[PDB]
């Protein structure tokens, strides 16, 4: 996704329709190389639920109410 | 019997590499394509019930 | 983000109907970023490069595609015509081409012969100058591979798949989007880590046939490596109306017997697409239901329901069930319960057997429910249409029945021939032991005396019969065996037919029948051996195509005015030969802006010998009966879109409602018309 | 009428009576296509919910408003969620996959209702089509129901726990511990099931009890491997509710396929071995996200594998010639090698003048054949045990050369240059009878007999038992008499091709498929010798041309005679020598390219192979090692068990020939040529690159895993009912079981293995090569024999199976908790017991049970009697032992006693049982049962249920047992009359949970607190987090670890530099 | 001897000759056209029930393909348009079973 | 002119290795039916050694 968009606002930037120096497709097999995502929280877990969301649910599992 | 005969027929006749060659298929092709008529008429009238020109 | 869905998505008309929703996806809201891609092109290069490839070479390639890289071909004339555009408008050359080749092509001479621009193009090859070219002979793997790097990729050939062709030069020299963090798109990859697929479709019910062909092929290798998630996921991830395209489901559901307070789950079985808007209608959910309600008979809305689908089989063993018709154990189904509904999609209502309006003869079985559907069918009348009204269908019997010895008759006298019966219950005595299944041997000497009872008598009268019955309109016309409808020559459409049921069974059920209910079911068991095997192909395809357009229409149309939504198409006589009047032959409903544009089709070119009688008919508008042969051609389906709703049935007849007085009959050389009115 | 309903339900009888699993068609292009491309299986599944299959429910409800307490005590007057039923009976049931948000379903599951419904039908699934009831089942089939019922509870969960997610908790309730957020609909619900300790104790109630005693510390992620910041953890180690039997079986799981893990390195390494420098790949080298990817597997799989593929190829050549086919068009997009016949034409142009310069190729040749013929030769040494080339009849002179004649000398020179190519064993006696029946009348040899005479055909020869003495015993041939057919003959004897091998493949991820040759080796036909330089050249120093020159010349040698062609002219015979010399030295390249090219070509083509090669050794020109049968074994014979000693008489046969067209061969041969600037490596490079991108040898790696996991699986389940050679322990002799037969022993197989393909996802042919036999005593080996009676054998050894390891576990812990799945164990007494006591009859009294060995017990075993009493005396049944007792004391009857005479006792004995003082213990061992409560302040009568269960029995059927059983109270209850009937015969209250489980105390009834047993890392500081009772107890809340692993595809991660 | 068929189009149908015919044909063609186009025709696919018990989804040849339609064909029967131009007002159209005369194969 | 020896010994041995019940039966249960079936008839058997 970074590599296409860069090497692509590259291309704009020199005015070609085809770039000339890219930052993907490269001769490096650097295929083991991560990136910050908005899939992964601060405790290392999956961001699927938002966090507010978890906590609202994890507090409200423990709520009582009046009796009748 | 009759389904072992054609069965056994039809193992042999796909099996040679004869029939696989381009010029065998359009050989095959070309066989039907003559100057006789084939009702084109009703061939036209029904692609046209599905919207082909 | 990518996922792939089992339909031909578009980014045109896949928004208007979603296929969301289709598939049973909650996506319903302000959401506008699960953005659409055009795959319409992708399997119509898929369907063309199958003609001359490899089909798991083609499947394998295209699979190791990243939608979300734009690209695109742009195939290059050959070499000779390639030389003349060079030359011609030169100052598009690319520098590559040799320095010879460029100081020769900037010269104004003829070039009839230059004896040294000859060689140069000898030597001239294509692949050099233009680095990536596919090839004629690609093998397609690099195809992909190089519409995955880069933005332009350059073939000689039109056999490519991935991205759509652009020209280089001028047609002369030839012969005859943005990203949306949802996008979605038929054919499945695995070229990113966010490829996903959506499960929750079986395979076997993909109706496009190449999306099935190519998601068989991949999930047979690519099992364990590909993101499976479910439309409940997609949903928590997000978060001219066409007829004849129905939301279908299955039902699952088990046998409970509730005895004394003591429920008792017995057997677990799985409906087989019914369409959505019946179980809308009916109120169906998960809970318990009774399926008979009186007197061992069924409910008849489970009924429908069982008419409406594909047959129900066990999910224990994988094989088809036949549930019991009759009252009497072992077997009795009188209590379900659904429990869930499994996968949803959308199918084609209009079967493509059915192009051109011509009758209808429907195969079914003998003991078949035909009498108790055609009372639950001639009752539906939706907007005042009256879909299926019971004088246009044509009883099993009514061809057998109309003979001075009548068939029945006639084969009951059939033990005369057999070494010695005496009598019809010796017949059926020596016919199946104490219970069905007949001895075959026993059968055989049997059949070899009923067929020719219905060679060279039923066949002949038929023949006359159906011929009878085409004259004076489309007719809905039943069977016992295709070979009845062969024999007899029949015009119209032969659809075979069957029912979810055992139909041995009612054929005891059922008590008042000439001869035993023995004979009756050694009759059916004759009709069965003269039945030329072919696949009977599930009843309910064709009341799912009487019921489901109409009930869709009514939503549309539902408080329009009758006036402008409104139509028939029939027979032209004109106001002379009297010594108005058109039969109708169709009717048609529609939303206004339809029937608009079939207001100015032809409708003209289509001719028939009408003759009218004097005859009187005991309904209530005055109307005299009559007759018509079309000729020359019949009216396709075509004409009539699939945005309206006609009818499949028609009686030919026209009403004389101005100077009453019936004279002499005539055959007139109609024409025909469209008829609306103002609108 | 009745007669007529009689044949109604007779007739719907039989209809039910149907097959379920019937092959009946004819299966081979099924086989085709499962040689050619075989499904892959669903290993890899994904379960993000909590890992359990036992689910506690409420049988009864509780009294929240009741006089004694007010209703202010309950914590549900507060709407206070609670990690139990707060019911006044509760049991625990069996329901896989009750809680599993799961990423693909396996359509196996255990599914059972609670006790208070009929459980009836989970044990009339397999063999009981004859059961005309629909509330009966057939006792003789009960373990084999079972054990089907095991192997889908095993099959069920074979996930893999998945990592999702936590949060810090803000409440005091616990020490601000991490929590788990499952996904879901409606996920609030899940924080009080996953967490019976994080929850207030406001009452004295037992879950406040409990929950009191409990330890505070274990509660929700305790443990993780954090590689990188902002990325996934790698795995958890998480406190909640689960079970000890499912997360075993998740544990094995997950260990076998970590022992199948490769890493991209090493698949870098393979790929680069195999395809032997022409392909370069790349792997990346820097810390990773441990990927997971199961492919590599053992030698033992890749053998029984192979052996299973051949005994379907076998004998049938419609199997394996599209194979052939398949490698001809690889050979095609491969080689640089390109025929070129005008080669002949030249050559044959400079002869000046019956023309021998127009025989070959202009005339002799089929004018439809191609060179396909060629490499389908080439395609036939890969495959010398099951198919064997051999050249086709119409190519041989037509019934007598007669060396006078000339097309005969040319069909002759084209079939001694076509015969070493093939892989039969007898072309080289096929060369030799070619010249000995064309040159009848002029030289004569002895042969063997007068059937094989000198004037046969060569073709009609071909085993080794035909080829003749003086073949063999070159001095029986005079040089006096027959110089030519001597000369041939040592000539055959000393310059036949000698066969080599190319040492293919790699085994270090990929297995070894070799059944009777080494690992990565390949034999071939012909000598091979690697070349020098990359541009080549042309050379004469090769086996083919010096076989060409030698041919030459001994036809130069026949020719040059006015003795054998009588009326040839000398320019004849200078024009035939001419040409001899002259093609003695045609420029062809194909057999340099035979030598140099061609084997690297089949080696590199080997690896990347749907179906491996299968060789046996190329023997050159001796009988003692030429093979003559080669067979699989799938069973053994009689009582001996040794494969090593059944398997030279229970093998099948097999292999089949293929023709071909010697001049197709002999045209190819004579004419090569390679393009005009060959540059070999590059050449290579470019033309091998495309069919090492795809990944489809790794899948029939995995299918490999699935095929020899299922014969495990099946040997040990037909063991389990049917007595077998191998040794494996049997757990659930105390269920009554049937006396199998070869059709029972098939019908359970084909259960078996319609579950094995229901789970997994595959669609064809697993276990039937197999079940087409009798599966009772299965063996896997193979086998070929030579000429001399020597034989060569490879029995490979069953490597372990996870499945049927887990199978054996599950039955294991059923021996002790049978309970939990509707089961109960011992007899049942029969005999009314009126007394207000709130015993439980699953929990009796020891004084009301009797047995065999108790004094005053009358036993009835076969050859029984009654005799009815005439004037008023009693009547009386025969005692086992010869003596007549009356209707009265305590009797003991076996089960089938009573289903074989269930009207005949029924009418004499339950006016006894009932009001008389007839006690009878029926001796059942197992049987499901199904519990009746009832308020025991009121009468209640169990003589109704009890009849309809007794008059209900049938020969071939038993409905459920039914039980009476008290409700459990919180305060007083006056007592009230109740009359028992049926009474179990031990304890079988291992199912019962808890007992007013929101109130302080029970006072009245079966009485039970929370099993504190079950909840062990939490009831006990003392015990370490894993400890886990598992044989005897499930424990219901433990340790579970949770993984991340990522499974990539092969060509996302060792990319290919084009 | 002498012996002859009569009337041998009308004799070769669907239920004894044309359905044992297609299924040896679509049958035997299986092994050697695994996944290959015949003359322009592709390589569809099509869910089978040969197997009882089995429901599964599986691919075709391009000889098969044609197969499948040529079945279909020969399950309906024949529609002749007759236009006679010896008697005026007879273009009707009429449908046989009775095996052509002019195909290829014939 | 080809070996078919392969082949005839591969049938040979399906043949040989076929599971069939028949043996068993007429060895076992065949005679006990007899026996059981013989003095109801009503020509009772008629044997010579
Ligand atoms: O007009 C037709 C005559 C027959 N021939 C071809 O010959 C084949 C058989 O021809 P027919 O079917 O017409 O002979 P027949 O039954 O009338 O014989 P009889 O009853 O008179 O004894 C058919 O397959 C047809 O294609 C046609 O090419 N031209």
């Amino acid at each position: 996704d970074e590599a296409d968009d860069a090497t692509k606002k590259q291309a704009k930037d020199t005015e070609k329709a085809k770039a000339q120096v890219t930052y993907s497709d490269t001769g490096i097999n650097n295929a083991n190389e991560l990136s910050r995502s908005g899939n992964v929280d601060n405790e290392g877990g999956s961001n699927q639920k938002p966090m507010s969301t978890r906590i609202a649910e994890a507090t409200s599992a423990i709520v009582s109410k009046h009796p009748a | 019997y009759l389904y072992r005969t054609w069965y056994l027929a039809a193992a042999r006749m796909a099996a040679q590499p004869r029939t696989w060659d381009p010029l065998f298929q359009a050989i095959m092709r070309s066989q039907y394509v003559t100057a006789r008529g084939g009702s084109g008429a009703t061939l036209r009238e029904s692609l046209y019930a599905i919207n082909v020109s | 983000a990518y996922i792939a869905v089992p339909a031909v998505v578009d980014s045109r008309s896949s928004e208007a109907i979603g296929l969301l929703e289709s598939f049973g996806v909650d996506a319903g809201s302000d959401a506008n970023d699960v953005s659409y891609q055009d795959h319409d092109y992708v399997v119509d290069q898929l369907q063309y490069m199958l003609d001359g490839y490899e089909a798991g070479d083609v499947i394998d390639a295209l699979v190791y595609r990243n939608w979300l890289h734009h690209s695109v071909y742009c195939l290059l004339p050959p070499k000779s015509q390639l030389l003349e555009y060079w030359k011609s408008n030169p100052s598009v050359i690319p520098d590559n081409v040799d320095r010879r080749l460029r100081k020769r092509l900037m010269l104004k001479k003829d070039l009839r012969k230059d004896d040294e621009y000859n060689q140069l193009a000898r030597a001239f090859k294509i692949s050099d100058v233009y680095a990536p070219l596919i090839s004629s002979t690609t093998s397609p793997m690099t195809m992909i591979q190089n519409l995955n790097q880069g933005e332009i990729v350059y073939t000689t050939t039109d056999r490519v798949i991935g991205a759509r062709v652009l020209l280089y030069a001028p047609r002369k020299y030839y012969a005859s989007v943005p990203h949306s963090r949802f996008n979605v798109g038929t054919f499945p990859s695995i070229a990113t880590p966010k490829c996903s697929v959506m499960s929750g479709v079986d395979i076997e019910s993909i109706p496009n046939e190449f999306i099935k062909l190519f998601y068989q092929r991949v999930k047979s290798i690519h099992a364990n490596i590909l993101n499976d998630i479910s439309p409940q996921i997609v949903s928590d991830m997000i978060n001219h109306v066409d007829v004849y395209r129905v939301d279908v489901v299955n039902v699952l559901f088990e046998v409970v017997d509730v005895a004394d307070g003591l429920r008792s789950v017995s057997r677990k079985l799985i409906m087989h697409t019914v369409p959505v808007c019946i179980l809308e209608l009916l109120g169906i959910e998960i809970a318990d239901y009774c399926i008979r309600q009186e007197d061992g008979m069924f409910t008849d809305w489970f009924l429908l329901l069982t008419m409406l689908s594909d047959g129900l089989t066990d999910r224990r063993t994988h094989c088809q069930y036949l549930i019991n018709p009759s009252s009497m154990p072992p077997d009795v189904i009188l209590n379900i319960s659904i429990t869930g509904f499994i996968n949803r999609h959308t199918i084609d209502v209009m079967p493509d057997v059915y192009d051109f309006i011509k009758p209808i003869g429907a195969v079914l079985p003998k003991g078949s429910f035909k009498s108790t559907i055609m009372r639950v069918l001639d009752s539906i009348s939706v907007l005042g249409v009256k879909i299926m009204p019971r004088a246009h269908v044509v009883d099993s019997d009514e061809v057998g029945e109309q003979m001075e010895p009548t068939f029945e008759h006639a084969v009951m006298e059939i033990y005369k021939g057999i070494a010695g019966v005496d009598s019809l219950d010796d017949l059926t005595k020596w016919v199946l032991n104490s219970d069905l299944v007949p001895h075959d041997d026993r059968l055989g000497q049997l059949f070899q005396a009923f067929l020719p009872l219905a060679k060279d008598l039923l066949a002949p009268m038929a023949r006359q019969f159906y011929d009878n019955s085409m004259s004076e309109g489309r007719l809905l016309t039943f069977a016992h065996a295709d070979s009845e409808l062969l024999n007899a020559n029949y015009f119209g459409h032969l659809l075979r037919l069957k029912i979810p049921y055992i139909t041995e069974v009612n054929l005891m059920i059922r008590k008042n029948r000439e001869g035993g209910e023995l004979f009756q079911l050694v009759l059916s068991y004759l009709y069965k051996m003269y039945a030329t095997s072919a696949q009977p192909k599930w009843f309910g395809s064709l009341l799912r195509l009487l019921i489901c357009p109409w009930l869709h229409m009514e939503k549309l149309i539902g408080e329009a005015d009758p006036a402008s939504t409104s139509a028939e198409i029939g027979w032209h006589v004109p106001r002379e030969q009297l010594m108005d009047g058109f039969i109708p032959y169709v009717s048609i409903r529609a939303p206004r802006l339809v029937i608009e544009e079939l207001m100015e089709k032809n409708w003209g070119q289509y001719h028939a010998q009408v003759i009218v009688t004097d005859q009187l008919v005991v309904g209530e508008p005055r109307r005299v009966s009559a007759k018509a042969v079309i000729k020359g051609n019949h009216l396709p389906v075509k004409l009539i879109s699939r945005f309206a709703c006609f009818t499949l049935t028609s009686k030919y007849e026209m009403r004389l409602p101005c100077g009453h007085s019936t004279g002499r009959g005539a055959a007139y050389n109609a024409r025909l018309a469209f008829r609306s009115d103002l609108a | 009428s009745s007669e007529i309903q009689r044949h109604i339900t007779e007739f719907i009888s039989s209809w039910q009576n149907h097959p379920i699993v019937q092959v009946s068609a004819d299966v081979e292009n099924r086989k085709t296509a499962q040689l050619l491309h075989a499904d892959t299986p669903r290993l890899v599944t994904w379960d993000a919910g909590l890992c359990t299959s036992f689910k506690i429910v409420p049988i009864v409800p509780a009294q929240v408003p009741q006089d004694v307490l007010a209703y202010t005590f309950f914590t549900s007057s507060y709407a206070i969620q609670s990690p139990f039923p707060e019911a006044a009976v509760s049991r625990i049931v069996v329901h896989t996959r009750w809680a599993s948000n799961v990423d693909f379903d396996r359509d196996s599951s255990v599914i059972m209702a609670p006790p208070t419904e009929n459980n009836i039908h989970l044990f009339k699934q397999l063999l009981n089509t004859e059961t005309l009831s629909v509330r009966g089942a057939n006792p003789l089939m009960f373990r084999a129901n079972v054990l089907h019922m095991l192997l889908e509870f095993v099959l069920d969960n074979l996930y893999l726990n998945r990592h999702t997610g936590f949060s810090q908790d803000h409440t005091p309730f616990t020490e601000g511990a991490n929590l788990r957020s499952l996904p879901g609909p409606d996920a609030e619900k899940w924080y009080s099931i996953m967490y019976p300790t994080r929850m207030g104790t406001p009452n004295v109630s037992k879950i406040c009890n409990f929950v009191a005693s409990c330890v505070r510390n274990r509660v929700g992620r305790f443990d993780r491997a954090q590689m990188m910041n902002g990325a996934m953890s790698e795995w958890v180690d998480v406190f909640e509710t689960s079970d000890a039997l499912t997360v075993s079986i998740r544990g094995r799981w997950m260990a076998r396929l970590a022992r199948m893990n490769i890493n991209p390195t090493e698949i870098e390494w393979a790929l680069t071995e195999c395809a032997q420098g022409y392909v370069t790949v790349t792997s990346p080298y820097a810390p990773s996200v441990n990927r997971l990817m199961p492919y590599r597997i053992s030698n033992a799989e890749r053998q029984i594998s192979q052996i299973i593929r051949v005994m379907n190829i076998g004998n049938n050549a419609t199997v394996i010639q599209p194979v052939l086919q398949d490698i001809s068009v690889l050979l095609q997009r491969i080689s640089p090698l390109q025929i070129d016949p005008t080669i002949i034409s030249n050559t044959m142009s400079t002869v000046s003048e019956l023309s021998p310069a127009s025989s070959i190729l202009g005339k002799l040749r089929p004018s439809n054949s191609d060179f396909s013929s060629f490499r389908v030769a080439l395609a036939g040494w890969l495959y010398n045990g099951v198919v064997t080339t051999v050249i086709d009849d119409s190519s041989y002179p037509k019934d007598g050369g007669s060396v006078t004649s000339l097309e005969n000398l040319w069909d002759f020179f084209i079939l001694a240059l076509a015969l070493p190519l093939t892989t039969d064993p007898c072309a080289p006696v096929k060369a030799f009878m070619t010249l000995a029946n064309m040159m009848v009348g002029f030289e004569t040899i002895p042969m063997d007999n007068q059937i094989y005479t000198q004037s046969r055909r060569a073709s009609a020869f071909s085993t080794p038992h035909t080829w003749p003495r003086c073949f063999m015993n070159i001095q029986l041939i005079s040089p006096i008499d027959a110089p030519i057919l001597r000369q041939w003959a040592e000539i055959i004897h000393r310059y036949w091709p000698n066969p080599s091998q190319i040492r293919y493949g790699t085994p270090n991820v990929f297995g070894s498929a070799n059944l009777f040759t080494p690992p990565e080796v390949l034999l071939l036909p012909i000598d091979h010798q690697p070349a020098n330089v990359t541009t080549p050249t042309l050379d004469f120093t090769n086996e083919l041309t010096n076989w060409r020159a030698r041919v030459c010349e001994l036809m130069k040698n026949l020719v040059d005679n006015q003795r054998y062609q009588p009326g040839w002219t000398q320019s004849l015979v200078s024009s035939m020598r001419g040409t001899l010399g002259k093609l003695k030295l045609i420029k062809s390249m194909t057999p340099m390219y035979l030598q140099q090219l061609a084997p690297v070509e089949l080696a590199v083509i080997a690896p990347m192979l749907p179906f491996p090669p299968f060789q046996v050794p190329y023997v050159r020109l001796d009988r003692d090692r030429v093979p003559t049968m080669v067979g699989v074994t799938r069973q053994s014979r009689d009582t001996i068990t040794q494969p090593a000693l059944s398997l030279s008489t229970t093998n099948t046969t097999v292999g089949v020939p293929l023709a071909l067209d010697a001049r197709a061969i002999t045209v190819a041969l004579l004419s090569g040529k390679y393009p005009p600037d060959l540059v070999t490596n590059v050449w290579y490079a470019d033309a091998i690159y495309p069919m090492y991108a795809d990944t489809e040898v790794f899948s029939n790696l995995q299918r490999d895993v699935i095929t020899c996991e299922a014969v495990q699986t099946l040997v040990t389940l037909v063991a389990q009912i049917s007595e077998t050679q191998y040794p494996v322990d049997r757990y659930l002799d105390w269920i009554p079981s049937l006396r199998a037969s070869a059709a029972t022993a098939a019908t359970f197989a084909e259960w078996v293995n319609t579950s094995m393909k229901t789970a997994f996802d595959l669609s064809d042919m697993l276990l039937e090569p197999l079940l087409s036999g009798d599966p009772r005593m299965t063996q896997l080996a193979i086998q070929y024999q030579q000429y001399n009676g020597r034989t060569f054998n490879v029995i490979p050894e069953m490597p372990g199976s996870v499945i049927a390891d887990c199978v054996q576990l599950t039955a294991e812990v059923f021996n002790h908790e049978y309970n939990l799945f509707g089961i109960a164990r011992g007899d049942i007494i029969i005999g009314r017991v009126q007394s207000t006591h709130l015993w439980s009859p699953l929990a009796p009294p020891p004084d009301l049970v009797f047995d065999r060995d108790t004094p005053g017990v009358h036993i009835f075993g076969r050859d029984c009697r009654i005799s009815f009493g005439m004037n008023g005396a009693a009547p009386m049944i025969r005692d086992e032992t010869g003596m007549m007792v009356p209707f009265e004391g305590n009797w003991i009857f076996p089960l089938a006693l009573w289903q074989m005479n269930t009207r005949y006792f029924n009418q004499q004995f339950d006016a006894w049982i009932k009001t008389g003082e007839l006690r009878i213990r029926i001796e059942m061992g197992a049987y499901p049962y199904m519990l009746h409560y009832y308020d025991p302040r009121q009468y209640a009568n169990a003589w109704n249920l009890t009849s309809a269960w007794l008059e209900e029995i049938t020969p071939t059927s038993i409905p459920s047992v039914p039980f009476m059983v008290p409700i459990s109270s919180d305060h007083d209850i006056s007592s009230a009359p109740a009359v028992q009937y049926i009474i179990s015969t031990e304890y079988n209250d291992r199912s019962l949970f808890c007992t007013n489980s929101s109130s302080p105390q029970t006072i009245a009834g079966p009485d039970k607190h929370i099993p504190v047993e079950r909840y062990n890392i939490l009831t006990n500081p003392d015990a370490p987090p894993t400890q886990i009772q598992l044989p005897e107890v499930v424990d219901l809340y433990n340790v579970v670890t949770r993984y991340a692993y990522e499974t990539p595809p092969i060509t996302a991660v060792v990319m290919g530099v084009p | 001897i002498n012996i002859d068929i009569s009337a041998c189009d009308a004799s070769i149908t669907w239920d004894f000759f044309l359905s044992v015919i297609m299924a040896a044909i679509h049958e035997g063609v299986a092994s050697s056209s695994i996944g290959k186009p015949f003359m322009g025709v592709p390589a569809s696919i099509v869910n089978d029930e040969s197997v009882v018990g089995v429901r599964a989804a599986r691919p075709i040849s391009g000889m098969q393909n044609m197969i499948q339609h040529l079945s279909k064909l020969y399950k309906r029967g024949f529609s002749y348009r007759v236009n006679d131009s010896f008697s005026p007002g007879n273009d009707f159209t009429h449908m046989t079973t009775t095996f052509p005369s002019g195909s290829t194969a014939t």
